[PDB]
C-alpha cells in the first residue's frame, strides 16, 4: 500500500502552473527539483520556474527558487556539480542556475542560433563519470546537442536525428542505460521509440519501433542493476491510453498494459526492485505494477484528492518514495511499503521467469 | 592522469602548480585530460581573482598618492612619464594574469563559466588604463 508522506505547494510561485519535470539528486537524495511552465493568469510573473524542495526538514517553503523568461519544461541536477541546476525552456535555451549565487536569473543560457536549439527542449540530462561528463539535450526538432557544463556558449557535439527518408524525429523524451554513455533511447510524438547511438560511425537512430498509435509522453530504461541484467528492457507511455514494456532485442512489443481509461502521462521504473514499476495518468491515478506478482492488475493504486491530471512522476533513489506533479503545481509524495518495494533475493529470477513466460 | 595527480603529490605552493600548468599547457587540449582536472582550476581561478582584485585596489590609490610617484621622482624619472610607466606596468600585469587564466582554463577561456567575468573585467580595466589622454595633455 501507498501512504501519503508529504505535500509541497507554494502559493506565490507554484500556483496555477503545471508540473513538467521532477528530479531527485544523487548526492542529495532528500532534494527534489520541480519545473513549472508559464501561467496564463500571471502574465506579469516570470514564465519558467524551477523550485527545489527538501524532505529532511518539515518546512513547507521551497528551499530554492529559480525563474527565467522562457517557460521551463525540463529541469534536473548536474550529477557531478551539486551546486548547479540545468533546465530546458520553451525557446530551447538550456539555462543553468547556481544555488550559491543570489541571482534567481540563469547564470548562463545557450544562444538561440542554428548551432544550438531553436525549438522547445523536453530532454536534458548529464551522462558520464566525474572525470568526463556531458550534458545531452534534445529538442522537438530532433536536434541533439552534447554540451559541457562549464561552457554553454556553443555545443561540444551536435547533430540532427533522422531515421529514414531524412524525416525529422520530434523527440518528446529519452533515457539512457545504467553505466552506458554511447547508446540511448528516445520516444517521439510519432509514437515510435528509437534506439540511437550518440557518437561513432553509426551515430544516430539505429532501429525503429512501430508500437504505439499516438504521441509518446514518456520513456524510461531499466534502472535496477543486480544479479540478472535487465538493462535492455525499457517502458513507454503515450496518449493512446497504453503503457508498454519493450526491450531493445525485440522490435515488436513484448507487453502492453491498457487497464487505464485515460491518457497515461508517464511511466517510471523502480531503481531497486527489478520488476516493480509505476505510472501516473490523467484521471488522477498513480498505479504501481509488480510484474512478479501480477502482470494483469496494478499491484497498488492511489488517487490524489480532487483527482486533477497527474503530469509527471519520479522515483527516489532508495525506491521507498514516489513524487508526482499535476496541472496546478501540486506535488504529492507517497511512501511505498516495505513488502512491495523491497526486492527479495528471488525477485530477479521471478522477473526473469515472467519475461520468459510472456 | 596519474602524473597529474603526482603534480599535487609534489607541488606545495600555488606558483609551482601554475608553472606546471604552464609547462603542460598543450597536454590539456586533450578532452580526457581536460576533464581530469576540475577542482584545481577553481582554486587557481579564485587566486587569480584575488590577484586582479589586488591590482584593482592598487589602481584605486591615485598615482601621486602612491609611493611610485615619489620613487620615480627620486630616480630622475619625470612625473608624467612616471605615471605613464605606472599605467603601463599595471597593464602588463593585467595581461600576464589574463594569460595565466588562459593557461589554467585552456583555450576557449572567454566563454568559460568563470572566465567570462574575468574577460569582461580585464576589458573594462584595460580600457580604463588607456594612457593616450595623458600624453595628449602633456604635449598640449
Amino acid at each position: 500500500k501507498l501512504s501519503l508522506n508529504r505535500q509541497f505547494f507554494d502559493e506565490r510561485w507554484s500556483k496555477h502552473r503545471v508540473v513538467s519535470c521532477l528530479d531527485w539528486s544523487s548526492q542529495y537524495p532528500e532534494l527534489l527539483v520541480a519545473s513549472y511552465n508559464n501561467n496564463e493568469d500571471a502574465p506579469h510573473e516570470p514564465d519558467g520556474v524551477a523550485l527545489v524542495w527538501n524532505m529532511k526538514y518539515k518546512k513547507t517553503t521551497p528551499e530554492y527558487v529559480f525563474h527565467c523568461q522562457s517557460a521551463v519544461m525540463s529541469a534536473t541536477f548536474a550529477k557531478f556539480h551539486p551546486n548547479l541546476v540545468v533546465g530546458g525552456t520553451y525557446s530551447g535555451q538550456i539555462v543553468l542556475w547556481d544555488n550559491r549565487s543570489n541571482k534567481r536569473t540563469p547564470v548562463q543560457r545557450t544562444p538561440l542560433s542554428a548551432a544550438a536549439h531553436t525549438h522547445p527542449v523536453y530532454c536534458v540530462n548529464v551522462v558520464g563519470t566525474q572525470n568526463a561528463h556531458n550534458l545531452i539535450s534534445i529538442s522537438t526538432d530532433g536536434k541533439i546537442c552534447s554540451w559541457s557544463l562549464d561552457m554553454l556558449s556553443h555545443p561540444q557535439d551536435s547533430m540532427e536525428l533522422v531515421h529514414k527518408q531524412s524525416k525529422a524525429v520530434a523527440v518528446t523524451s529519452m533515457s539512457f542505460p545504467v553505466g552506458d554513455v554511447n547508446n540511448f533511447v528516445v520516444g517521439s510524438e510519432e509514437g515510435s521509440v528509437y534506439t540511437a547511438c550518440r557518437h561513432g560511425s553509426k551515430a544516430g537512430i539505429s532501429e525503429m519501433f512501430e508500437g504505439h498509435q499516438g504521441p509518446i509522453t514518456g520513456i524510461h530504461c531499466h534502472a535496477a542493476v543486480g544479479a540478472v541484467d535487465f538493462s535492455h528492457l525499457f517502458v513507454t507511455s503515450s496518449f493512446d491510453w497504453t503503457v508498454k514494456l519493450w526491450t531493445t532485442k525485440n522490435n515488436k512489443p513484448l507487453y502492453s498494459f491498457e487497464d487505464n481509461a485515460d491518457y497515461v502521462y508517464d511511466v517510471m521504473w523502480s531503481p531497486t526492485h527489478p520488476a516493480l514499476f509505476a505510472c501516473v495518468d490523467g484521471m488522477g491515478r498513480l498505479d504501481l505494477w509488480n510484474l512478479n506478482n501480477d502482470t494483469e492488475v496494478p499491484t497498488a493504486s492511489i488517487s490524489v484528492e480532487g483527482n486533477p491530471a497527474l503530469n509527471r512522476v519520479r522515483w527516489t533513489h532508495s525506491g521507498r518514495e514516489i513524487a508526482v506533479g499535476d496541472s496546478e503545481g501540486q506535488i504529492v509524495i507517497y511512501d511505498v511499503g516495505e513488502q512491495i518495494a523491497v526486492p527479495r533475493n528471488d525477485e530477479w529470477a521471478r522477473f526473469g521467469r515472467t519475461l520468459a513466460e510472456i | 592522469t596519474a602524473r597529474l595527480r603526482d603534480q599535487l603529490g609534489t607541488a606545495k605552493n600555488a606558483n609551482e602548480m601554475f608553472r606546471i600548468f604552464s609547462r603542460f599547457n598543450a597536454l590539456f587540449v586533450r578532452p580526457h585530460i581536460r576533464g581530469a582536472i576540475r577542482e584545481y582550476q577553481t582554486q587557481l581561478i579564485q587566486r587569480v581573482k584575488d590577484d586582479i582584485e589586488s591590482l584593482h585596489d592598487k589602481f584605486k590609490v591615485q598615482y601621486p598618492q602612491s609611493q611610485a610617484c615619489k620613487m620615480s621622482h627620486v630616480r630622475d624619472l619625470p612625473p608624467v612619464s612616471g605615471s605613464i610607466i605606472w599605467a603601463k606596468q599595471i597593464d602588463r600585469q593585467l595581461t600576464a594574469y589574463m594569460k595565466r587564466v588562459e593557461d589554467v582554463l585552456g583555450k576557449g577561456w572567454e566563454n568559460h563559466v568563470e572566465g567570462q567575468k574575468l574577460k569582461q573585467d580585464g576589458d573594462s580595466f584595460r580600457m580604463k588604463l588607456n594612457t593616450q589622454e595623458i600624453f595628449d595633455d602633456w604635449a598640449r
